């Protein structure tokens, strides 16, 4: 509140330092901004803490930087930690006291949990509640009983408003509990699923599935994980540890063959348990009980076949154990939203590997499912090993002088084909990949642009992949990719960062971006993270390249992108010029060949 | 048979003492 | 002839960029006396100022606000 | 430095400022590898030798040292040839010279210096000493330009103030000796104190000067014995550097935090920590004050935490190369005042004109393709009384 004769707000009158500041590792800022040490003895346990009770925002190599909210610390209570079993060992690490206005905002969130609980039982929702006088004044408002449907104090809901309701209750400072007594539940039989011993659980996988299982009563929440670290793995593991119905919802159709495959693959449960309950192939989705779809497929607004009509009903008209829901990240737009309050689940649970976006609908999902349970650490992971370190890089391509004529003349929008397409840009590319291809690293080339990604792909006559390509001819083109040597570089499109199971690759370029989409740059750099059989974490084996044009409207996108990835703590190195790039012979050498693309980029229109 | 994640949560920080 | 002024140079993207303001008379004259080189042009010092602020502005443009 | 200092004087002051206490002595430990071999041999000699002696005393090998020191010992008129023996003035005070004829201190160094960098920068609260504002003023690193507004400070100024202590130090006294001569004291005088250290009217001044400079205190309400401080006689890190441009500064002194305050937008200030931000704003405002990346860079390295010396670099060099890129985008484009030339009837007189504009060093650049040519205004004139005379 108070601000120094600088931006920094000043706290020298604010909270005291502490005499053994040194042994204390922890700070403790107002507004709730705490900054740990990595460099600490005691690092590892102030890091177990301050994950169990506040949610990451910058992981850097030397000082860690988190921020508690409602949310998290709800969570925190979920897995039993009570407001002095927090505030005590909070205090005792705080190396500068704890300020007034952080004490209170403790003591307020934890006070108000748990007196607020939704139980569905018999397709009805009840809002349970030990103590009386929570729903006496809570009724004041007209929403309520205009939602409601037309001690131990409980009342039925409609199904429709539970959205509308579980956002209000959130501001109205009672948060619903949604906590699942799997373990004491008779209404819902148990499903025969069991983990083989073959899947291995790596340490942080864990501590994830800890946190998620805090009591015995599973939570409902969002697990982020690299999508090389096995997310699927931990989705397959939570719903063999409900041992109850669940209800997969993937994003695409390459996401529901996934995760058929993962299911076979890591539990014991038997091929004819499980249905694909995808329009193309169904596979008697009524027969059994766990399930994958889609959530074009819940939540179709449209026609319906009949068919698809009597599986529909059935799914709403049963209740589930699980609801895994992976790539959360698309959850809150209105159609995905919808299928939530379609379907009826006792805990939904959140996979995904891009928890960001630009629009604040994110914060949405903290009820629309629950509170951000994990979130792994990435730099850690890279470490351990369990993700191939990358040297991720911006290469600056100087723009040419007629492009960035006609790029700064025209006040249009052209000039995302233009930057996208320069002299300068393309040779980068096709020198990095000639560099690359001698040295055997597998190269995934990215474009938003398919007019620029099938002009880079003719004139390096490479396997270039988009949207209506056939997807036999997909298939075919990446299984060369794969096994064939002769080939090692593939020219994917925006379809390649949606979904798709991919062989690893030592590097990944970026010709153009679609904009600044912080999603789209993390699913993208996913790719090259899937650990090799036998690297090492400081060789940097896997090489990441965003190709930038200089002094254009792509270095403020790419700046603008790489927020989440400098957050986890990747370091972005810029290059101004690659060395030996005048040696080697590349196209567009003569003003000629510039002219010619320049002017069929002018025909584009 | 119960999995050791529905026992409780580890409280790794719970050894050390001052 | 000998002409007053100041010559600047710059990278070719700069100069395109300087090319474009004089034809579009986007600060009001044509202020490039001539082109010495691919990077090097003449402009009359009075406005130099001037057009150092437009080519902040630009940077502005071309750079994300952190 | 100190060499550069002593090698820029005539002979007549030379020979008077090696004076018998001291600077016979100082001037000595300048001597870095062979010339203190040498003036000890010929220390006891009153009969010159032939330079071809000198010349032969050291090996093949390593004959780059022997002519260097030749050199400079040279300029300073140790010897003479004398036809090599040594000044006898000099020889008798070196022979004079060999065997003839604090914790609170520091603190008081330090604080001191620590105002007067107060008073440079902007700070509301500092020592005040018209003598120390002119002075300052007149040193180059400050312009006040009204009296009764405060100074503010040059693009020199902020240049000066990321120097380290030392350096920065070392500068302000050179500058105070070039200002001594120009108000008039005598700069032997007061330079002969500087080297008795590491060991009248001008004086006491000279000595007031220092002693607010903080490099003496008398401690005896201004008594004739001194007691003189560490800097006188001529530290860990607090600063950790992430890799998202963040800086966490363990920094109590005010100083510390608007020297990285010059460079870095600040978010918080703990007791014992501060959190600042490396962001274009701040670095272009640095750069466009006068700054360039090379003291920044020194000066987050200098101040590096313990905890980041283990890395190599200590500096990560995404943020360097950052820093770096930043102050090279604001000089992209290159200002240079100068004259162009049009309508060359002939390439022959073009040429002749370049040759001549060569000669003297007016030409600044030539385009032979187009003919043509850019001048200074400076050799502008020079340019057209040549096309006068034709």
């Amino acid at each position: 509140t108070k601000v120094d004769e600088y931006g920094a707000k000043d706290y020298r009158l604010q909270m005291p330092l502490k005499d053994d500041h040194t042994s204390r590792p922890l700070w403790v800022a107002p507004d709730g901004h705490i900054f740990l040490e990595a460099f600490s003895p005691v690092y590892k346990y102030a890091q177990d803490f301050l994950v169990a009770i506040a949610e990451p925002v910058c992981r850097p190599t030397h000082v860690h930087e988190y921020k508690l909210t409602a949310y998290s610390l709800y969570a925190a209570v979920s897995v039993g930690l009570q407001t002095s079993d927090i505030t005590e060992y909070l205090r005792k690490l705080s190396k500068t006291g704890v300020p007034d206005g952080i004490m209170q905002f403790i003591k307020l969130c934890t006070v108000s949990y748990g007196k607020v609980k939704l139980v569905l039982k018999h397709n009805r929702y009840f809002v349970e509640s030990c103590h009386p006088d929570v729903i006496q004044h809570l009724l004041q408002d007209p929403v309520i009983r205009e939602c409601r449907l037309r001690q131990t104090v409980s009342f039925e809901v409609k199904q429709e408003m539970i959205e509308e309701l579980q956002k209000r209750c959130i501001h109205l400072e009672y948060p619903l509990l949604a906590e699942y007594d799997f373990r004491n539940d008779s209404v819902n039989p148990d499903i025969n699923i069991d983990l083989k011993p073959t899947a291995v659980l790596r340490p942080y996988q864990e501590k994830s599935l800890r946190k998620m299982f805090g009591n015995g009563r599973a939570r409902s929440g969002v697990i982020v994980l690299p999508c090389g670290a096995g997310k699927s793995l931990v989705g397959v593991t939570a719903a063999c540890t409900v041992r109850k119905r669940c209800l997969v919802l993937g994003n695409s159709a390459v996401s529901v063959e996934q995760w058929k495959a993962q299911f076979k693959m890591w539990s014991t449960i038997d091929d004819s348990q499980i249905c694909r309950f995808t329009s193309d192939a169904k596979d008697k989705p009524i027969g059994c009980s766990v399930a994958i779809s889609t959530y074009s497929m819940l939540g179709h607004t449209t026609k319906r076949s009949w068919e698809a009509e009597r599986v529909m009903e059935w799914l709403k008209t049963q209740e589930w154990g699980l609801m895994i829901l992976d790539e959360v990240h698309t959850i809150p737009a209105k159609m995905f939203r919808r299928v939530l309050t379609i379907v009826q689940a006792h805990c939904k649970l959140g996979l995904t590997a891009t928890l960001v976006r630009e629009d604040d609908k994110i914060v949405d999902l903290n009820f629309l499912i629950g509170p951000k349970l994990y979130e792994a650490n990435w730099m850690e992971l890279q470490n351990n090993g369990y993700i191939a370190k990358v040297q991720c890089a911006e290469v600056w391509c100087p723009m040419s002088p007629e492009f960035y004529r006609e790029y700064v003349a025209i006040k249009t929008k052209k000039r995302i084909l233009l930057y996208t397409m320069n002299p300068n840009k393309f040779r980068a590319c096709q020198f990095l990949i000639k560099f690359h291809e001698r040295r055997n690293d597998k190269i995934i080339v990215f474009a938003d642009n398919v007019f620029a990604l099938k002009e880079y792909a003719i004139r390096l006559n490479k396997p270039y992949i988009y949207g209506p390509t056939s997807q036999g001819e997909r298939m075919q083109i990446l299984q060369n990719f794969k096994h064939n040597p002769k080939i090692n570089t593939i020219f994917i499109s925006k379809v390649g960062d949606t979904s798709f199971d991919l062989p690893e690759a030592n590097v990944l370029i970026q010709i153009s971006s679609h904009g600044g989409s912080r999603r789209q740059e993390a699913q993208r750099l996913g790719r090259v993270l899937r650990a090799k059989k036998g690297m090492v974490a400081e060789e940097y084996n896997a090489f990441f390249y965003s190709l930038v044009s200089q002094d254009t409207q792509e270095m403020a996108y790419s700046t603008k992108r790489q927020r989440f990835l400098v957050d986890q703590g990747y370091s972005f190195k810029v290059i101004t010029k690659l060395a030996g790039m005048e040696e080697e012979d590349l196209a567009f050498s003569t003003k000629e060949e510039q002219q010619q693309l320049l002017q069929k980029v002018l025909a584009a229109t | 048979r119960t999995k050791r994640w529905e026992g409780g949560y580890e409280r790794t920080w719970e050894i050390l003492k001052e | 002839n000998v002409l007053k002024g100041v010559l600047i140079e710059c990278d070719p993207a700069m100069k395109q960029f300087l090319l474009y303001l004089d034809e579009s008379n986007a600060l009001g004259k044509k202020f490039i006396i001539q082109d010495i080189d691919d990077t090097h042009v003449f402009v009359i010092a009075e406005l130099v100022n001037v057009l150092q602020e437009r080519v902040g502005e630009l940077m502005d443009q071309n750079a994300f606000s952190l | 430095n100190l060499q550069e200092f002593l090698g820029g004087l005539s002979p007549g002051v030379l020979d008077r400022l090696y004076g018998h206490p001291a600077t016979c002595l100082a001037v000595f430990r300048e001597l870095p590898s062979l010339a203190k071999n040498w003036v000890m041999r010929m220390l006891f000699l009153e009969q010159p030798l032939p330079q071809a002696a000198v010349a032969l005393w050291v090996k093949k090998e390593f004959s780059k040292a022997q002519e260097e020191s030749t050199g400079l010992l040279s300029g300073l008129r140790i010897w003479h040839t004398q036809l090599l023996i040594l000044n006898p003035i000099f020889r008798q005070n070196l022979r004079i010279a060999l065997l003839g004829g604090v914790p609170s201190l520091d603190k008081y160094a330090e604080e001191r210096w620590e105002v007067v960098l107060h008073f440079m920068v902007g700070s509301p609260s500092a020592a005040v000493s018209q003598d120390l504002a002119q002075l300052l003023s007149q040193a180059g690193l400050m312009k006040s330009t009204e009296p009764g507004e405060p100074p503010c400070i040059t693009s020199a100024g902020f240049q000066f103030l990321l120097l380290d202590t030392p350096a920065q130090l070392w500068y302000f006294m050179l500058q105070y000796l070039q200002t001594a001569q120009s108000r008039g004291m005598d700069l032997v005088e007061i330079l002969s104190f500087l080297f008795q250290l590491s060991f009248s009217d001008s004086l006491l001044n000279f000595l007031q000067h220092l002693r607010e400079f903080g490099l003496v205190f008398q401690r005896k309400r201004k008594s004739r014995r001194y007691y003189p401080t560490r800097l006188a006689i001529n530290q860990p890190g607090f600063i950790v550097v992430e890799t998202n441009y963040r800086l966490y500064a363990y920094t109590e002194s005010e100083l510390q935090i608007a020297l990285i305050a010059l460079f870095s937008e600040m978010l918080y200030r703990f007791p014992n920590m501060v959190v600042a931000q490396v962001t274009r704003e701040s670095v272009q405002q640095a750069i466009a004050s006068g700054i360039t990346a090379q003291q920044i860079i020194h000066f987050l390295r200098t101040r590096a935490h313990p905890v980041m010396l283990k890395q190599t670099p200590v500096l990560p060099p995404t943020i360097t190369d950052q820093i770096r890129l930043w102050e090279l985008e604001r000089d992209r484009l290159r200002f240079t005042e100068g004259v162009l030339y049009n309508q060359f009837l002939s390439q022959v007189d073009f040429e002749l004109l370049l040759a001549h504009a060569r000669e003297l060093g007016v030409l600044v650049f030539e385009n032979s393709a187009k003919r043509l040519m850019v001048v200074t205004p400076a050799g502008h004139s020079d340019v057209k009384r040549f096309w006068k005379r034709q």
